[PDB]
RNA sequence: CGGAGCCAGCGAGACCUUGGCCGAGAGGUCUUGGAAACUCCGUCGUGCUGGGGAUAGAGCAUUGUAAUUAUUGCUCUUCAACGAGGAAUUCCUAGUAAGCGCAAGUCAUCAGCUUGCGUUGAUUACGUCCCUGCCCUUUGUACACACCGC
């Protein structure tokens, strides 16, 4: 009966960082290292190895939370502050996250739109959240 | 209002109206071919 | 009376434009 | 009014600006204070008793006053509302204070200790509440519902038991030890409850 | 027009720069509708707005 | 003699955590520090130094500002967190003062055993200044407890803040070892060579 | 071309010398408009 | 009494040569009414 | 003025005050005789006093604390259809 | 050394300073023995002051 | 209809207080 | 409690509504918000500002404080006009005044009457407040004597009402302050003078501040109240604007 | 029915409401465990009743609580006082009243606010 | 600074948008319906330093408009004044001082200004007429008692 909802949102996220880097069959686009996340920002990530799997369980974590999602909301989502604009995340490195989660079947195309958690993921996400409470 | 209203309620009411003042159908055909 | 006015103790400067207004008068 | 019961006499009176009814009253321990409450204005009027002239209105209540006292010893002046609150007014002094205490419900009566140190407010639920005035928290309850009798009215189409017509005290006074509070109502009961235990020592038919 | 606040709004082309908008500040104004207005402020960018 | 008020064992369908059903036993300062042992050395400062109720975190939300004294009732660390946020970048920002005091008092367990609330009642109570001068020249006069506690707050807060306003120590670090300097009562701490400059003013025009 | 409303006054010597001229008078007939009690 | 009976919560009772006994009286028997004046009304 | 109270003065200006009719003016009621049976079940209060006379007339400063009593089966009608029914207030 | 003394009245009327306080105090020591005293912050009844002269007698500070 | 909302009994008590596409709305 | 409130805005409404076919049948006294106070309770007047005050609005503030004997200042941190209102009607205020500025220039002055209105808008204009003045000095609080000039048309008599309640009946026939309200096509001078009785006239000296306030709405209800019935609403569009007068 | 019993708690513009039923001690906010109530610093807030009055009065329910509105501060004193409220109010409805009257007396003479709503409603301190 | 976590209340007279695909970003293109402050974990580390972002150079685009015109954004590089502010001075007592964002421009005023809304939230005093200033009283008049006594 365990679910994400039963656990930290860090923990799981840093867990399921791990599992995917782990795993080593998430695609990862090649300019990673060249990119900043939001053109609010000054500098690219530290974690340069895996700040991209990061981002990939924290976006499939907000899937988890709500049904359908896409790259518009992501990008709110994932925005902040710069008077101050309130700019949104960079649109490219959210769009290939949510093409690579699918190609694991974490997540898949929903109806009406956005990526609905896939059944199989839904599994895989619950396996890894019993995992961090065990 | 049964047993009437008083002047207040009476000056209210004017006030209000005053504002104030200014089977195919049913059935739907599914499976059409 | 003009001691005891000083808004014509003396004001800081800017508060009155009688010195704009009667230029414009002239003209 | 004034009356000098040692000669028998009303040497003052004492009035609003527009004939305000009064239903409670307080009058300072030293003697030279007067106030008044009402069920249709909100506010406590203050005289001087030597003068007769309105000092001034206590405002801040937004129901009727219920109930007034001041303390015997501290000469604080508690009052409680309709308003679901009890205030505490430091009127005399260079500066007034006031401190408003919220109740879960209309305050019904109100008494202060003989030492001058807690209030206990009787409230429409049929609670007794005690509270500490200088810290102005709550420190004791006493349920009060199920030790009431009420009867049935001849005229009533429902049960004495389902009935809620008067199940609160509309009087309280506390004992001169300290330690007991006699209590009565719309009802036929009167109980004496004992204040540091909480629990009924007896009721009177 | 160009941006409308309710009986506020913001007018181009009628004038080149703030400077000839200041000779006509608090001028009467109409619209082809009949709406009557009144020249309130200089916007500072751009210019003549 | 036993008295027995649960005969099953508790376990909820929300798993706590164990230190959870530690604290139910005893209230603790982040279910950390206890206060059973908490005593105000100091005879004049008991009723203005209070540790009697013990709290979980400083956050309480009361209502001390409307009556005069009521800040004496106020819990101690509570009253250091408030004077922890000042200088205007900090006002208002009152979870960091909590994580700083939390921080200080690991930080000064760390370096002496003894309990980190007592450290912080102990220097309370050395840095209060008895005696003081008003400007008539001056002249000496004794000054109120309140007004003794609200000095040695504001005192060791400002020497701590000050001492790590452009230094590589931390503000924790630096208000631990202000606290532990004042309970030992070492001229180190700058709240000591406050309050014995004061005196000696006053000493000087008695 | 017209303006839609009244332009703001100007405080001149002038209007100051006729206002405390009104004023002076009715400290002179002591001319009060003062609420009184009832 | 009419309009108190109506707009009254609790029960309202309806209002009520050879020399005449006083049952009622403003101050005691024993009190002279002499007594009740102070000196500065003397 | 006094000679007002000669025509101001009407039988209906008095039903007006009947508590089942300010109940129905306040919406209290769909109707008088709803009214009538709510005041003889007890669920009518006018200030602390539980009121079961329909006869009763509400003078003006009582008319504004005409109000259920905290119990009854009707406030609780009422509260649960908002969704607001706090059973701390045990109402 | 240093005594302790608790205040049992506030003075009033008299004419001190801003911001000082003539109080009377009583020593713990000795219940009885009493000295006027000069206070500087906010003081009330039943408050222990920390004398460090117990010999001084307080004189109106204007 | 700002003031209805304004002055609203909360007392006011009325006994109504009381109570494939296609596929789809076929089987429904 | 709402339930009292609602009822007497429709009792107020009816009773000024009335008033106004009365006054139009003599057509063809003291207000009826004034009448039962008129010389016989103090106003109690609260003295606020918009959020966030600049420090002259502040200054500005404080001189207006001045102006009326019985002003109190009060420091608008976060607080909401129905929490404002309420507040003041608890506790027993009767004008509430609040001013806005614009770069720490005050341009707006409102009076709301408690506990029903009227609710007065006014601009400010030529505002020169006293810190503007170098060595001025202290001012003298006693009651001043009150000079309402040019009111002629019965708006005039409303506005002159409105302003005339903010201070207290029965000043001492020698009191040395009298506070001027002038009214000169619509722009009332404000001004603040102490006067000498001289043996052959009067001598005046100016106290300050000065500004002009020219009224631009009435309403019928408190400031809290947006819907509250216009009484009187001043027209800047129609083409008699530029000269038209109303007090 | 299942018998249960629902409560509101609040704070500023922070709004709590819990539901409290029969069951099996699961505990919940926002429908996660009480236990990720955030922020973590004040998370022993939300724990105050619940260690006042001892996880023995818990084992026989479930406690849901959704807030919504205000900050995080303000939310984590709605969720407190409204799982208070629904406490006491679950042991009148459904357990004997001298259990409530203890619980009441063991929430008031701890923090008061647990039981009655904390409004700062504005004071013009200054008479006048 | 980098990730991650998250919580409001005001507001409705083609243009908005949920979603897919391109681009590092700014921004394009194809379709549907009409909040920050803050918290957790990490990097840095007393160095005008990973504080500050003015000036300057090179590019990638938007907007009109008919000019190689500016306009508004984004990328890289360049990297200043500023080390807590003199003589003086203004304000301020609880949801207050102060911090933080969001919305609407509703006949005056306001256009990164005006007003409103919510979020976070203290220190100190709450006593005195000693100083300063502004007043009041010096026919009790005041209904008993008491106090006072030109
Ligand atoms: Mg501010
Ligand atoms: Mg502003």
């Amino acid at each position: 009966g365990v679910s994400v909802r039963d656990v930290a949102a860090q923990d799981f996220i840093n867990a399921y960082a791990s599992f995917l880097q782990r795993q080593g069959k998430l695609e990862v686009p090649g300019y990673v290292d060249i990119v900043k996340t939001s053109s609010g920002n000054e500098m690219p990530p530290q974690d340069a190895e895996g700040w991209f799997y990061k981002r990939a369980a924290s976006v499939a974590r907000h899937i988890y939370m709500r049904k359908q999602v896409g790259v518009g909301k992501l990008n709110k989502l994932y925005g902040g502050a710069k008077p101050y604009k309130h700019i949104d995340a960079s649109g490219s490195i959210n769009r290939k996250v949510l093409q690579a989660l699918e190609k694991i079947g974490i997540v898949e195309i929903s109806p009406k739109g956005g990526r609905r958690i896939s059944e199989n993921g839904q599994r895989d996400l619950d396996r890894i959240a019993a995992q961090t409470l065990e | 209002n049964p047993y009437g209203l008083n002047e207040v309620d009476d000056f209210a009411s004017k006030r209000e109206k005053v504002l104030l003042g200014q089977e195919d159908e049913d059935e739907e055909e599914v499976l059409a071919m | 009376r003009e001691e005891f006015n000083p808004f014509e103790a003396v004001g800081k400067p800017g508060i009155s434009k009688q010195i704009g207004e009667e230029q414009r008068k002239r003209a | 009014r004034a009356w000098d019961l040692i000669r028998y006499r009303n040497f003052r009176t004492f009035t609003g600006t527009e004939r305000i009814q009064f239903n409670c009253l307080a009058v300072d321990p030293s003697g030279e204070v007067v106030c008044a409450g009402s069920l249709d204005n909100f506010d406590i009027h203050v005289w001087s008793v030597q003068t007769g002239q309105l000092l001034d209105a206590l405002s801040g209540h937004e129901g009727p006053v219920s109930c007034l006292s001041f303390s015997q010893e501290n000469s604080v002046l508690a009052s409680a509302s309709w308003d679901k609150t009890i205030r505490i007014w430091s009127i005399f002094g260079r500066s007034q204070q006031v401190e408003p205490i919220e109740v879960y419900s209309d305050v019904l009566a109100l008494s202060m200790r003989p030492d001058g140190k807690e209030v206990a407010v009787s409230t429409l639920k049929g609670q007794i509440s005690i509270f500490n005035i200088e810290d102005a928290k709550q420190v004791g309850n006493i349920d009060c519902r199920k030790d009431i009798i009420s009867g049935r009215f001849n005229q009533d189409r429902f049960t004495a038991k389902n009935s809620e017509r008067s199940k609160f005290f509309t009087t309280i006074h506390y004992s001169f030890d300290g330690m007991a509070i006699v209590a009565g109502g719309n009802n036929n009961s009167i109980c004496l409850y004992d204040v540091p235990n909480e629990v009924l020592l007896k009721r009177f038919i | 027009p160009y941006k409308i606040f309710k009986n506020t709004a913001f007018i181009k082309d009628m004038f080149s720069s703030a400077m000839e908008v200041a000779r006509f500040e608090g001028a009467q104004i109409k619209t082809v509708s009949g709406i009557r207005g009144e020249i309130k402020r200089a916007l500072s960018k751009p210019e003549g707005h | 003699f036993e008295v027995v008020e649960e005969f099953t064992p508790v376990v909820l369908a929300t798993p706590i955590p164990e230190e959870v059903q530690q604290a139910q036993t005893e209230i603790k300062l982040f279910n950390k520090w206890s206060f059973e042992e908490v005593e105000v050395k100091d005879a004049s400062l008991v009723d203005y130094v209070q540790v009697r109720q013990p709290i979980f975190v400083a956050h309480t939300a009361g209502r001390y500002a409307n009556k005069r004294f009521r800040k004496a009732q106020c819990p101690i660390i509570e009253r250091l967190t408030n004077s922890l946020m000042m200088n205007g970048r900090n006002n208002g920002k009152k979870l960091k003062a909590v994580r700083i005091i939390k921080h200080t008092l690991d930080i000064i367990n760390v370096l002496t055993d003894q309990n980190p609330i007592q450290v912080v009642v102990d220097a309370i109570t050395n840095t209060g200044p008895r005696e003081d001068t008003t400007r008539v020249r001056r002249q000496a006069v004794d000054v109120s407890p309140l007004r003794r506690v609200n000095q040695a707050i504001a005192l060791l807060t400002i020497g701590a803040r000050e001492a790590a306003f452009r230094n590589i120590k931390t503000i924790a670090e630096t208000l631990a070892e202000e606290l532990i300097n004042a309970a030992k009562g070492s001229s180190t701490s700058y709240a000591i060579k406050k309050k014995d400059e004061l005196e000696r003013v006053a000493k000087s025009n008695r | 071309f017209d303006r839609t409303a009244k332009p703001v006054p100007v405080i001149t010597s002038e209007v100051t010398e006729s206002l405390e001229d009104m004023i002076r008078r009715r400290i002179q007939d002591s001319n009060f408009d003062d609420l009184q009690r009832r | 009494y009419k309009l108190d009976v109506l707009s009254s919560v609790h029960f309202v009772p309806k209002p009520a040569e050879t020399p005449t006994i006083s049952m009622e009286d403003a101050q005691p028997l024993y009190m002279s009414n002499a007594s009740s004046l102070a000196p500065q009304e003397i | 003025k006094i000679s007002d109270l000669e025509n101001k003065v009407t039988v209906s200006a008095i039903c007006r005050r009947r508590l089942p009719v300010i109940m129905h003016r306040l919406k209290m009621a769909e109707t008088i005789q709803d009214a009538v049976k709510f005041i003889e079940q007890g669920h009518v209060r006018v200030g602390p006093n539980l009121i079961n006379d329909p006869a009763y007339l509400v003078t003006r400063n009582m008319e504004d604390y005409v109000t259920w009593v905290d119990n009854s089966k009707i406030k609780k009608t009422l509260l649960r259809y908002r969704n607001q029914i706090d059973d701390f207030d045990f109402s | 050394p240093v005594t302790l003394a608790k205040v049992i009245k506030v003075l009033g009327r008299t004419g001190s300073r801003g911001g000082v306080t003539q109080v009377r105090v009583e020593f713990l020591e000795d219940t009885s023995r009493t000295i006027v005293r000069n206070v500087k912050g906010p003081v009330r009844e039943n408050d222990i002051l920390v004398l460090m002269e117990s010999e001084r007698e307080a004189r109106r500070l204007r | 209809l700002r003031e209805k909302a304004k002055e609203r009994n909360p007392d006011e008590y009325y006994h109504a207080m009381h109570s494939s596409m296609d596929q789809v709305k076929l089987l429904k | 409690m709402l339930r009292r409130q609602a009822r007497e805005r429709r009792e107020y409404l009816y009773r000024k509504a009335q008033e106004l076919q009365d006054s139009q049948l003599q057509q063809k006294q003291v207000d009826d918000e004034y009448a039962a106070t008129s010389g016989i309770m103090d106003p109690r007047i609260i003295v606020t500002t918009s959020r966030d005050p600049s420090t002259r609005l502040s200054q500005f503030a404080k001189e207006i404080k001045l102006l009326f004997p019985n002003a109190v200042r009060l420091n608008r941190g976060n607080y909401v006009m129905p929490n404002l209102v309420d507040a003041c009607k608890k506790s027993g205020t009767t004008d509430l005044v609040v001013l806005h500025e614009h770069r720490g220039v005050p341009t707006s002055l409102t009076i709301s009457h408690f506990p029903h209105g009227p609710t007065a808008q006014f601009s400010l204009h030529n505002v020169v407040m006293r810190h503007d003045i170098i060595n001025a000095g202290n001012q003298s609080e006693v009651n001043p004597h009150l000079i309402f000039d040019n009111f002629t048309t019965a708006l005039g008599k409303r506005v002159v009402c409105i302003l005339k309640h903010l201070f207290n009946a029965g000043p001492k026939k020698d009191s040395e302050r009298v506070i001027t309200f002038a009214n000169r096509g619509d722009f009332i001078s404000v001004r603040q003078h102490v006067y000498v009785r001289t043996r052959e006239g009067v001598e005046i000296a100016e106290v300050g501040p000065r500004f002009e306030m020219r009224l631009f709405e009435l309403r019928l209800g408190t400031l809290e109240n947006k819907d509250a019935d216009v009484e009187w609403q001043l027209r800047r569009f129609i083409r008699t604007a530029n000269k038209k007068d109303y007090l | 029915a299942v018998p249960s019993v629902q409560t509101f708690g609040k704070k500023k513009s922070a709004t709590a409401v819990a539901h409290v039923k029969a069951g099996k001690g699961l505990i919940k906010v926002n429908g996660s465990p009480i236990t990720l109530v955030e922020p973590e610093i004040l998370r022993f807030k939300v724990y105050e009743p619940l260690l006042l009055v001892g996880l023995d009065k818990f084992s026989n329910i479930d406690i849901r609580v959704r807030v919504t509105g205000g900050g995080h501060v303000s939310q984590v004193y709605a969720i407190r006082q409204a799982i208070a409220k629904g406490l006491v109010a679950y042991h009148q409805k459904y357990v004997d009243e001298q259990s409530k009257n203890e619980l009441k007396k063991a929430f008031t003479s701890y923090d008061r606010t647990l039981l009655i709503a904390d409004s700062r409603r504005p004071e013009p301190k200054k008479f006048g």
